[PDB]
Order: C-alpha cells, then sequence, then structure tokens
RNA sequence: UUGCGAUAACGAACGAGACCUUAACCUACUAAAUAGUGGUGCUAGCAUUUGCUGGUUAUCCACUUCUUAGAGGGACUAUCGGUUUCAAGCCGAUGGAAGUUUGAGGCAAUAACAGGUCUGUGAUGCCCUUAGACGUUCUGGGCCGCACGCGCGCUACACUGACGGAGCCAGCGAGUCUAACCUUGGCCGAGAGGUCUUGGUAAUCUUGUGAAACUCCGUCGUGCUGGGGAUAGAGCAUUGUAAUUAUUGCUCUUCAACGAGGAAUUCCUAGUAAGCGCAAGUCAUCAGCUUGCGUUGAUUACGUCCCUGCCCUUUGUACACACC
C-alpha cells in the first residue's frame, strides 16, 4: 500500500510529474526556451515547445530518485542521442549541458534535490515525499 | 658449410639431443641464392611441444 | 618510481630485451647463450651464460 | 567428423591386448584406471582412448 | 619491537602464473606458522596487453595480423604483522620475476 | 484437378547438375503400395507427404 | 479458475492465461486444424506460445526449423532488406497489429488465416535447371513440404513488404491484407499470383 | 532465519541475480514489479514462470531480482530464467521433490532455457572482414 | 497537456517575402519555401509571433502574416539572440543580418564578387567551377562540378 | 490531393461512413475517404469519443479500431 | 594419407591429430572493503505499518549464489535405436553446460615462387655521391593539385521511416609526476567549449564507459516531403610556432543528384549474415579506415561437380631455363 516511485511506469509518471509542477509553476523555465536544441545532435527544439522543460525536470528528478547521485556530466551522457554527421556516420553526442544545469538548479529552489556531498543531486527529503505523491495519485487516477 | 654443418648437427647429436636441423642460406661462389637444410634427427614442427622442447 | 604495472612490466622486458641485443654484440666471441635479469630491492644482478666464462 | 587416430585406436587395442580381465564396458571406471594403468599427458586424450577402448568391449561382447 | 599488528599488505604483480603463485603460497605457509590472521590471495583480473601488428614488414600479401599478448597476473594478501620478525622473513629470498610491494597502513 | 498425397518410403539419391534435386520413392497414400519413384527440389525427409499432380511419370534423372 | 491476490498484483487478463496459454493474450492454439495435410508436421501448431519471440535454436540440424512455431516464422521473414536486420520487437510488434486486423474483417481465428495462408501458397509443383549452361533445358519437379511452408512464408512477407513501400498502409495491415487474400484464394495476393506463376512453368517444363 | 534461495539467469552478457525467500507473493525487478518491464511486448517471457505453474505457487514468496549486463532483449530472457530457478530451487531445499519435479516438468516442457542457460556464445571477429565469418569485398580487377 | 481540434477557414497558395508561399502545409514548412527561411528559423519565428504551430499555414489570418514577416525581417529586436542568424558582424558594418528570399542570392554574389576583386585563392577557385573548401578533386564531383 | 483541412461535406461522410467500417486505421481513412494522415489521426480521436468506433489496439504508428456493435 | 579394409609388404616417423590459448558448466573446494549478497551490529528518509531506499566493516557480523582466479572435475559423439562389409563411421532420439574438430583461433611438414620488402634496422655485397652533397638542417610549397577510367567504402532513395520527448540496457581497452594523460563534480555558454576543483599509476577514479540501433507516446503523411545533406555563405571555439588549399567541432542559412540501380560481380551456413554503436591503433588536432568488442538477430542448405580454382590417378610428350 505504501507506493514508491518504481510501482508506477515511467512514462505514466513523468507524464504525470511534468503536468503537475506546469499546473503548480514555481520551476523557473530559464528563458531560452524556443531557442535551444536540448543536444547537438538533434536537429530540431523540443516539438511540444510550451512544456518540455517540466519534462525534463520531472525525468532528472525521477533519475535523481532511481540513483543515489547524478551530476550534470552524467545527464548530459544520458540525454544524448546518435548525432547526423550528414554523411559520415552517427556518434554518441552529449546533450546540452545549460539546459539540464538549469534543470537541476530549478529543482533545487523548489526543493526536490540538494547538494550531496558524494557528487551531484541526491534527492531531497521533501522532494522524495513530492514524487512519492504522484506516484500514489498515479495508480488510482 | 658443409665441414660447419655437420660439425655441429654431429656435436648436438653426440651431447645428447633428440634432433637437430641446420638451414644456411645466402650465396658462396655463386649469384643465385640456393638454400641447404643439415638434418639429422628427430623434429616435431606443429604445436606447442615447439615452445617446450625446441631452441631456435 | 609512480609508475603503472602494464607500463613497469613492459619496460622491464624492454631493459631485458636491449641487454639481450646489447651482450649479443658485445659478447659475441665469448659464447654467450642467454641473460638473466632477477629484480630485487636494493641490487638488481646481471646474470651472463657465456661459454667460456674466464675471458668475460 | 568422429573418426579416430591410430594413436587412439593404436593404444586402445594396447590395453585390450593385456588388460581384459581387468576395465569393462562402463566408461567412467575405463577413464579412471587408464590413470593407472597407462601414462598418457592429457585428459583429452585420455578419454578418446579411453572411450574407444569402451567401444571396443561393447564390439568384443 | 613486541607483537604488535602493522595492518601490512603485500601485492604481488608477475607475469608468469606458476612463479607468482609460488609466492602467493609462501606467504601463505608463512603467516598459517607464526598464527596471524590474514586476508589470503585476492586474485585480481588478469591484465591482458594485446598488441595487433601486420604480418609483413613492408605493405604486400594478405591482410594479415598478430595479437601478441602479454598476461599480467596480480594477487595481493592482506596481513596484520609483528614487524620485525615478519620484516626479516619476507625480505629474504625475494623472487625474480614476480614483483612484490609492502604497504603499509594507518587503518 | 485431381491432385494425389504420397508418402517417401525411400531417399534414393541426389540428383540434378547442382545436387538441389533430390530422388524419392513413394507409396500413395490413396490404393497404398502402388509405389514410383519422383523428383523433390526442396528439403525431402524420410515420411514426409508430397503431392503429385499426375499419377503416370517416373523420375528419369540419376547419376 | 480463480483469480489470485499477490503482494504484486498481476491483472485478471493474464491471469485468465494461467488455464489456456493463447497468442499475446488473445487467440488460442486450440482448432487450428489444417485443412489440407502434408503439410502437418510442418506447420507449427499444436504447441501453444504467449508471444511470437523465442531464442530458439532451429538451424543447427537439417529439420528443427519445421519445429519453430508458424507465427514465430512469419515474425522472422519480416526483419529483413538491411535495414531491418536484428529487429525482432519490431516484427513481432507488427503481428500484434496484423492479427488485429486479420480478426477484425472476416472475424475468424486468426491464427488459422496464416495457418490457411500457407497451406494455399506452397508451390507444389517447381522446376529446377537440368544442364549446366545458360543455355538449358527446364524440368518439373515435385516439392518437398519443408519447401512448401519455407517458400510460403517467404512470397506473402515479401507481397506485404513490397505493397507496403512507399504508400501510405502500413506493415500491419498489408501483411493483413496479404493473409486474407491467400486465405481464401482470390489472385489478388501477391503470393498466390507468384505461386501459380511457379505451378503454370512446370506443366509447361515436364 | 527465513527459507531463502538465491538463483541466477543468464542469457549472453545479462546475469540476473534472484533472492527467493518466504513471503506473500512478491514478484519485483530491481526495484520494482513485473508488471513493468520494459521492453513492455516481451512482458510474457517473465510472466512464463508464473503462468505455466499457476500463480498460487508464488503466493507464499518473495522474490527480489536484480538484473545487469546485456540489453533489452537479453536481460528479459535472464529474468524468465532466474525467477523459475529460484522457484524450482526452493522447491528443493523446502516444499517436497515431486513439486519440484511438476516445476521442472511444465518449465522444460515449455521453454528450456527457462532452467537451462543457452551456450551460444558472441564468437570473434576475424581480420579480413568486419564479421567473424563475413569478410571484405575483394576485387580482382 | 491535451489535444483540441480545429477548423478550415483556408486560404490557398499565397505570395510572402517575394515567394509562393504554399498552403496545404503547416507554418513552419510552409516557409521553408522562402530562401534563407528554414526550419529553425520558421520555428523560432512561428514562436516569437504567437502563431499556434498547427495551424497549416492557410488558416492563417493575414495579420498573423504580417507579424511572421515583421519578425523575419528584423530579428535583433525581437529577442533573437544574434548567433542564430545568416550573416553576422556582415563583412563591411559588423551588424547581423538574417539575408532573406531573393537577398541571399545577392550577398552570395557580393561575397563571391568581394573575393575574386581582392585576388584571394576563394574567389579563383569560385571563378574556375572548382570546390572550394580544401576537397579532393581528382575523384568526385566528375560529372558535374 | 489529400484534404489538409476539414470543410463540411468531408465531416458529414466522415459522420456518416465510418460506420459500416470493419476495420479503421489512420490509413483506412487516407486511402477510402480522402483526408491526410494528419486529420485521419483526429479523426480518430474524435470518433473513439463519440463512440461510433471502438479501440482495439492504440498503438502509435498503428491504431485498429473497428464499429461499435 | 582420418581410419577401416584390400594387400608383396610389414612395421614406423614428420605433417593432420594430440598440444597451447580463448569462450561456454561447476549453488563442489580456496577466499576477498581493489567483487558482491544477506541480516543488522548501527543508523537515517519516503510512502507507511513493510515496500522502496540512502549510508559506517578494531564508526559491525556473516556468507560466496552472482563476479574474480588458483587448483581441480566435465564430454569420451555418453546411452539407446537405424544403417554400413554388423567395420571405420554416419544419422536420429534421450540425457546433458556443451554431441558442427564443443565454437573459435595459435602452431603447422617436404618442396618451392626469380611473389614483395635494399624506402623498417648500425641486415648486408657491389655500384653511385661525398662539400656547388643524393649527407644533414632551415624557410616555403607538394604528396590533397583535376577533362577522366578503376577499387574498397560512407550517406541514402523513406511510413518496417524521419523528427521531438520519454524509457533506458553492454562488452574489449586505455590513462599522468620516469608530468600534464583518462577526467567525475560545481559554475559560465544555445552549442562548441571555457574556468575552479577533484579521483586515479587503476577489479579502487573516470566508469554502471546511463554507447547506438531498439521500446513507448506524440508531430509528419507518400509530396524529392519534415527523406537525403552534396555544394556553398556568414559568425564562435579547440589543437597547434603556424589552420590559407576550408585540421576538426559548433549555430543559422543554401538543400544538389538519388524513386532501390544496366553488363556484371563480392561475402556468407547459428549468436553465424546483416543492422547498431563502443574501445584501441596511428593521435597535439583530424576516421567515412583497420584490429577487436558487445547490442539486436533472421532467410536458406545440411547437397553437388553445373560454373571457377585446386588435388590425385590414367594416357600423351620430340618439354627438364621444365608450354614464360
Ligand atoms: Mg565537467
Ligand atoms: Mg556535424
Ligand atoms: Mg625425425
Ligand atoms: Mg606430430
Ligand atoms: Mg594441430
Ligand atoms: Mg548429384
Ligand atoms: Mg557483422
Ligand atoms: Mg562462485
Ligand atoms: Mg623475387
Ligand atoms: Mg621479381
Ligand atoms: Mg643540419
Ligand atoms: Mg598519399
Ligand atoms: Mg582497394
Ligand atoms: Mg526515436
Ligand atoms: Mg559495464
Ligand atoms: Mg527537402
Ligand atoms: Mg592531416
Ligand atoms: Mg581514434
Amino acid at each position: 500500500p505504501g507506493v514508491s516511485v518504481r510501482d508506477v511506469a515511467a512514462q505514466d509518471f513523468i507524464n504525470a510529474y511534468a503536468s503537475f509542477l506546469q499546473r503548480q509553476g514555481k520551476l523557473e523555465v530559464p528563458g531560452y526556451v524556443d531557442i535551444v536544441k536540448t543536444s547537438s545532435g538533434n536537429e530540431m527544439p523540443p516539438q511540444d515547445a510550451e512544456g518540455w522543460f517540466y519534462k525534463r525536470a520531472a525525468s532528472v528528478a525521477r533519475h535523481i530518485y532511481m540513483r543515489k547521485q547524478v551530476g550534470v556530466g552524467k545527464l548530459n551522457k544520458l540525454y544524448g542521442g546518435a548525432k547526423s554527421r550528414g554523411v559520415r556516420p552517427y556518434k554518441h553526442i552529449d546533450a546540452s549541458g545549460s539546459i539540464n544545469r538549469k534543470v537541476l538548479q530549478a529543482l533545487e529552489k523548489i526543493g526536490i534535490v540538494e547538494i550531496s556531498p558524494k557528487g551531484g543531486r541526491r534527492i531531497s527529503e521533501n522532494g522524495q515525499r513530492d514524487l512519492d505523491r504522484i506516484a500514489a495519485q498515479t495508480l488510482e487516477e | 658449410i658443409r665441414r660447419a654443418a655437420y660439425g655441429v648437427v654431429r656435436y648436438v647429436m653426440e651431447s645428447g639431443a633428440k634432433g637437430c636441423e641446420v638451414v644456411v642460406s645466402g650465396k658462396l661462389r655463386a649469384a643465385r641464392a640456393k638454400a641447404m637444410k643439415f638434418a639429422d634427427g628427430f623434429l616435431i614442427h606443429s604445436g606447442q611441444p615447439v615452445n617446450d622442447f625446441i631452441d631456435t | 618510481a609512480l609508475i603503472s604495472k602494464k607500463r613497469k612490466l613492459v619496460a622491464d622486458g624492454v631493459f631485458y630485451a636491449e641487454l639481450n641485443e646489447f651482450f649479443t654484440r658485445e659478447l659475441a666471441e665469448e659464447g654467450y647463450s642467454g641473460v638473466e635479469v632477477r629484480v630485487t630491492p636494493t641490487k638488481t644482478e646481471v646474470i651472463i651464460r657465456a661459454t667460456r666464462t674466464q675471458d668475460v | 567428423g568422429r573418426v579416430r587416430t591410430k594413436t587412439v585406436k593404436r593404444a586402445s587395442k594396447a590395453l585390450i591386448e593385456r588388460y581384459y580381465p581387468k576395465l569393462t564396458l562402463d566408461f567412467q571406471t575405463n577413464k579412471r584406471l587408464c590413470d593407472e594403468i597407462a601414462t598418457i599427458q592429457s585428459k583429452r586424450l585420455r578419454n578418446k582412448i579411453a572411450g574407444y577402448t569402451t567401444h571396443l568391449m561393447k564390439r568384443i561382447q | 619491537q613486541q607483537q604488535q599488528i602493522i595492518k601490512i599488505r603485500i601485492t604481488l604483480t608477475s607475469t608468469k602464473v606458476k612463479q607468482l603463485e609460488n609466492v602467493s603460497s609462501n606467504i601463505v605457509k608463512n603467516a598459517e606458522q607464526h598464527n596471524l590472521v590474514k586476508k589470503g590471495p585476492v586474485r585480481l583480473p588478469t591484465k591482458v596487453l594485446k598488441i595487433s601488428t601486420r604480418k609483413t614488414p613492408n605493405g604486400e600479401g594478405s591482410k594479415t595480423w598478430e595479437t601478441y599478448e602479454m598476461r599480467i597476473h596480480k594477487r595481493y594478501i592482506d596481513l596484520e604483522a609483528p614487524v620485525q620478525i615478519v620484516k626479516r622473513i619476507t625480505q629474504i629470498t625475494i623472487e625474480p620475476g614476480v614483483d612484490v610491494e609492502v604497504v603499509v597502513a594507518s587503518n | 484437378t485431381p491432385v494425389t498425397l504420397a508418402k517417401v518410403i525411400k531417399v534414393l539419391g541426389r540428383t540434378g547438375s547442382r545436387g538441389g534435386v533430390t530422388q524419392v520413392r513413394v507409396e500413395f497414400l490413396e490404393d497404398t503400395s502402388r509405389t514410383i519413384v519422383r523428383n523433390v527440389k526442396g528439403p525431402v525427409r524420410e515420411n514426409d507427404i508430397l503431392v503429385l499432380m499426375e499419377s503416370e511419370r517416373e523420375a528419369r534423372r540419376l547419376r | 479458475f480463480t483469480p489470485v491476490v499477490l503482494a504484486t498484483p498481476i491483472p485478471e487478463e493474464v491471469q485468465q492465461a494461467q488455464t489456456e496459454i493463447k497468442l499475446f493474450n488473445k487467440w488460442s492454439f486450440e482448432e487450428v486444424e489444417v485443412k489440407d495435410a502434408s503439410l502437418v508436421d510442418y506447420v507449427q501448431v499444436r504447441q501453444p506460445i504467449f508471444v511470437a519471440h523465442t531464442a530458439g535454436r532451429y538451424a543447427n540440424k537439417r529439420f528443427r526449423k519445421a519445429q519453430c512455431p508458424i507465427i514465430e516464422r512469419l515474425t522472422n521473414s519480416l526483419m529483413m532488406n538491411g535495414r531491418n536486420n536484428g529487429k525482432k520487437l519490431k516484427a513481432v510488434r507488427i503481428i500484434k497489429h496484423t492479427l488485429d486486423i486479420i480478426n477484425v474483417l472476416t472475424d475468424q481465428n486468426p491464427i488459422q488465416v496464416v495457418v490457411d495462408a500457407i497451406t494455399n501458397t506452397g508451390p507444389r509443383e517447381d522446376t529446377t535447371r537440368v544442364g549446366g549452361g545458360g543455355a538449358a533445358r527446364r524440368q518439373a519437379v515435385d516439392v518437398s513440404p519443408l519447401r512448401r511452408v519455407n517458400q510460403a512464408i517467404a512470397l506473402l512477407t515479401i507481397g506485404a513488404r513490397e505493397a507496403a513501400f512507399r504508400n501510405i498502409k502500413t506493415i500491419a495491415e498489408t501483411l493483413a491484407e496479404e493473409l486474407i487474400n491467400a486465405a481464401k484464394g482470390s489472385s489478388t495476393s501477391y503470393a498466390i499470383k507468384k505461386k501459380d506463376e511457379l505451378e503454370r512453368v512446370a506443366k509447361s517444363n515436364r | 532465519a527465513v527459507p531463502s534461495v538465491q538463483t541466477f539467469g543468464k542469457k549472453k552478457s545479462a546475469t540476473a541475480v534472484a533472492h527467493v525467500k518466504a513471503g506473500k507473493g512478491l514478484i519485483k525487478v530491481n526495484g520494482s514489479p513485473i508488471t513493468l518491464v520494459e521492453p513492455e511486448i516481451l512482458r510474457f517471457k517473465v510472466y512464463e514462470p508464473l503462468l505455466l505453474v499457476g500463480l498460487d505457487k508464488f503466493s507464499n514468496i518473495d522474490i527480489r531480482v536484480r538484473v545487469t549486463g546485456g540489453g533489452h532483449v537479453s536481460q528479459v530472457y535472464a529474468i524468465r530464467q532466474a525467477i523459475a530457478k529460484g522457484l524450482v530451487a526452493y522447491h528443493q531445499k523446502y516444499v517436497d521433490e515431486q513439486s519440484k519435479n511438476e516445476l521442472k516438468k511444465a518449465f522444460t516442457s515449455y521453454d528450456r532455457t527457462l532452467l537451462i542457460a543457452d551456450s551460444r556464445r558472441p564468437e570473434p571477429k576475424k581480420f579480413g572482414g568486419k564479421g567473424a565469418r563475413s569478410r571484405f569485398q575483394k576485387s580482382y580487377r | 497537456s491535451l489535444v483540441v481540434q480545429e477548423q478550415g477557414s483556408f486560404q490557398h497558395i499565397l505570395r510572402l517575402l517575394n515567394t509562393n508561399v504554399d498552403g496545404n502545409i503547416k507554418i513552419v514548412y510552409a516557409l521553408t519555401t522562402i530562401k534563407g527561411v528554414g526550419r529553425r528559423y520558421s520555428n523560432l519565428v512561428c514562436k516569437k509571433a504567437d502563431v499556434d504551430l498547427h495551424k497549416r499555414a492557410g488558416e492563417l489570418t493575414q495579420e498573423e502574416l504580417e507579424r511572421i514577416v515583421q519578425i523575419m525581417q528584423n530579428p535583433t529586436h525581437y529577442k533573437i539572440p544574434a548567433w542564430f542568424l545568416n550573416r553576422q558582424n556582415d563583412i563591411t558594418d559588423g551588424k547581423d543580418y538574417h539575408t532573406l528570399a531573393n537577398n541571399v542570392e545577392s550577398k552570395l554574389r557580393d561575397d563571391l564578387e568581394r573575393l575574386k576583386k581582392i585576388r584571394a585563392h576563394r574567389g579563383i577557385r569560385h571563378f574556375w567551377g572548382l570546390r572550394v573548401r580544401g576537397q579532393h578533386t581528382k575523384t568526385t564531383g566528375r560529372r558535374r562540378a | 490531393q489529400h484534404a489538409v483541412i476539414l470543410d463540411q461535406e468531408k465531416y458529414d461522410r466522415i459522420l456518416k461512413e465510418v460506420p459500416t467500417y470493419r476495420y479503421v486505421s489512420v490509413s483506412v481513412l487516407v486511402d477510402r475517404l480522402k483526408i491526410g494522415g494528419s486529420l485521419a489521426r483526429i479523426a480518430l480521436r474524435h470518433l473513439e469519443k463519440e463512440g461510433i468506433i471502438k479501440p482495439i489496439s492504440k498503438h502509435s504508428k498503428q491504431a485498429i479500431y473497428t464499429r461499435a456493435t
């Protein structure tokens, strides 16, 4: 009966958790949205474009929850993909490191992640509580 | 060369070995190169016992 | 002396292979057959397998 | 692809010649007493010898 | 000078395993007769140094390659040793071909 | 078209120039032990059941 | 015949598959009785499976591929032409969608239809090159039942891959249209058209 | 303490360690239930140890599986092995042998890799090709 | 976070910025017909001009067209961040200009004949019709260019 | 060629003729009505909410839909 | 040429095989904070009433299943049928981790070729040059120069597909004070990258190399299209004494042919083909390359001499620098 955020599917959790912080609105979306692509390996900016930073922060805060520490550089390697170098074959290029650093500094000020002396960000007392509420909501909605 | 090779082949056999082979290649008063093996005894050419038993 | 074991073993394998060819050339007319290097603390000693030892 | 060399078949036939009122139609005891009655340099070599020898008894009966 | 545990570790690295596990056995046999408590020969994964070269010195022939392999085997034995009698019986008969390092720690 | 299912008795050997044709001996399921020899293009085996659109033709390619 | 409660709760539709193993959860492997024998032992029903993914070895002997199930053998003939090499997760996803569409139209059993396809577009008389040159003669041979299954899976899946290419229609539904047309015998499927081409050649190459 | 067995399952490089002990029906994979596995079309591989014998044989048992190595299909085939081997090893050490040999009958009569690790291994690549067998294209001209 | 409907108050093939921009295709992919305006540039200015991105470019109101083109002709006013343009630090006045439909050929000529006029080697290679970016001409381009 | 807007006379046979469709998909509306896939997708999500078609699969890249009752 | 058998031969040797390495098994031994698992010495969180966690090994204890690597065991086609001259063998079934030489390599005889390499060496004979040098070094250019013929490839022609979001999983390496290597973290920047620190001479840190194809949900909708990214313009960085003939990366723009390819031709029989990417090599910088490595994983045959190449026997020969 005590639900953690592992009993809920990751697609259904992050969609529910993104729409929570969107409808709550304290995440300080940094200003350079709609000019940025989220990776050099990307062709386009995010296709939803009113959003996608609530979704990126919901996936980061879930990723902090699952793991024990994640930093910015681990986060770029996470969200990178295949870069089309045109006529040369593809490669892994790490994602945008100013987007993910401004995700993490955003989740700090709303109390989800903190400074974690073994590296980057661990999920907080309150942040674990916040995701666990939404996980309880998502199974029975 | 025939006195040198059979000198050292039959020194090896009289010093107690299972096999010996001397191969001399080059030119000796003739322009065209030739090779001749001076083999007496018993050799094994294939496998690990080349590494176990053979000094080359 | 702050060097990796992949590097320190290869460098000692190179110090062996250098003295093998050096003592091949310098001790050619004294029946050198091999060198054996023993890596001990506070001294390394170089063992020379020379058949006619008495002029080495 | 499972034809046996003369060195398996000579040593098998040389075992049958002088150890018939010994080793039987079981491979496992034939494997184990070729450790004592023969000096075979490898475990893979011993098992091929002991297996053809086992095959030989089943033909002899 | 009086029977105090020093928390020493002897790491043993060597290319050839039979001469390596000879000394790693003798370190076990020495510390099983002074009744010293030890974490035994911990067998680290074998370092395999592979070098791939073309067979030919020039550039002729089929494209044929060697893999020349050096295997590095390594062990360490942890000890808690009365130092003066154990350093007496370890510095003697150092094995060629096996590299041995002795490290003490303050833990 | 009056087809007939036939039951393989013996695989008589490979034929054809490349070996891809296997010649077999079959007996018919209806009116059994009426036994003839046919050619087969695919992998045929003992006791396979295969179908003939003719009842009077024996295989002629061999060796 | 009961629902069971566990500390990690199992849904009821999968709990109903405890009583019978079906394709993915939906279509039984029973009553898939084959009206044409000589392909039984070569169409692999009578061993139910859940999903059409199995990492089974069936190509190490001569006839082990007759024991791979006929839905796995259909998925196998999809994931090719290079860009789809590997990717059985995509090919299993197609057949899940395909057997839906086969169930929607002509509402009978979708496993029975793909079995009715294999027994209908198996080439019963083929031809071979007798004579080892380009100027040669062609001879009418009978066809092995394993080959009739082997070619039928190839003919249906090529006709799916061609028809789904360069149009709005999906590989899920072109194959579904391929198998439904082949189940009836209609001459509007690629595989029936290619089969009768093989058989009219062998009427004349006797 | 508790009646506990620990088994493993193995595809090519994916090794799923199962810690099967007495409990209340719990079936968990790396922190998460058996209901959410990803790939969600290969969900019924990790339901075949459950459905071939029935769920009632898992009702007294907690299964906590960690899988690492391999890939997405390859880890799935180690999950279904780790818990089909975990249940049988629990029916060896604790429950009867006749009840163990019904488990090993219906597991093996469906899928032999449920209990026995497949020995297909990556054959090494050879020089003169990109593949183990396949060779570079040769010219003659 | 949901899906909404639409209706077709629709207008066909439409001149815009000296280009017959098409109807029946969406807004940031109808404006890629205009030279100098590609996909990233269409997508940024159809968000800066408060245009719904699913509008199919012919349900677009004629004042929504005018805000689209006013942003294109003048981007540094409207917070396009000056790394997003074709011509930056231009060649002669140092100011960032996004060059548009008939002018991108015009500034291309102005680049190529600036470069020949100093007899620079890339202009010479541009005059001769060879590749100018350090290629290997020995094998490639051997039915044209 | 394919109607990417939805005027009324296509709308009144979307709502009249997707009844008597056994199978409905994105491409089924493209090749038998004459709209594009981006309006066939909209005509799928709208028509299940009206309940004249009922979902079976609802996968992205492949939707299987069928007539209610 | 592996044997069986026939036998004027009998009994052997080198080569094949055996051998060595690697991969697959070991809930049997030897263990380990440089690998894990289980409690909890001991905590401390979130939802709760036990599920998911995070933390300390003289600020715990225990175990080795998982991993490692010592020493061993295992498979010998075992057993049973079918066929064979009841041989040697082969096939099927059952068992088994494995029944294709268990998979795959390393080694590999006798004889050679006018095979290549004097431009790998302080391997070397002979010849050429030796100061106005063919030595060495310095500055700049060239190998990349482009009507074109050919070879190996890389990117595609798209809906089994591109994009965006989300899920998110390997294995083989390498790495610095015998000095600037692999780089975590924080901060600044769309990005490239910059700066302040850190860990690591490495089962310890980079690194769970959170790799790519893949999966799901959206956007596209058969349009050379949002496929393809060639060419080309403008700006910002990195390496380097030096980037021009763009070193490479980055952001915008330009958006070529290409609608699956005549004649012909290459590779390939199971974790193999193929799709996918990662490490290493050269490396200051540069991979469409190679050597490996893992992810995903099919079709088709278990045959034949039809084509090609090779081998053996018979026949022919006026050939033995041996049809050059
Ligand atoms: Mg960093
Ligand atoms: Mg690029
Ligand atoms: Mg001899
Ligand atoms: Mg031998
Ligand atoms: Mg051998
Ligand atoms: Mg034949
Ligand atoms: Mg390959
Ligand atoms: Mg173990
Ligand atoms: Mg020569
Ligand atoms: Mg020559
Ligand atoms: Mg000089
Ligand atoms: Mg060159
Ligand atoms: Mg070439
Ligand atoms: Mg994608
Ligand atoms: Mg790993
Ligand atoms: Mg285009
Ligand atoms: Mg260069
Ligand atoms: Mg490199």
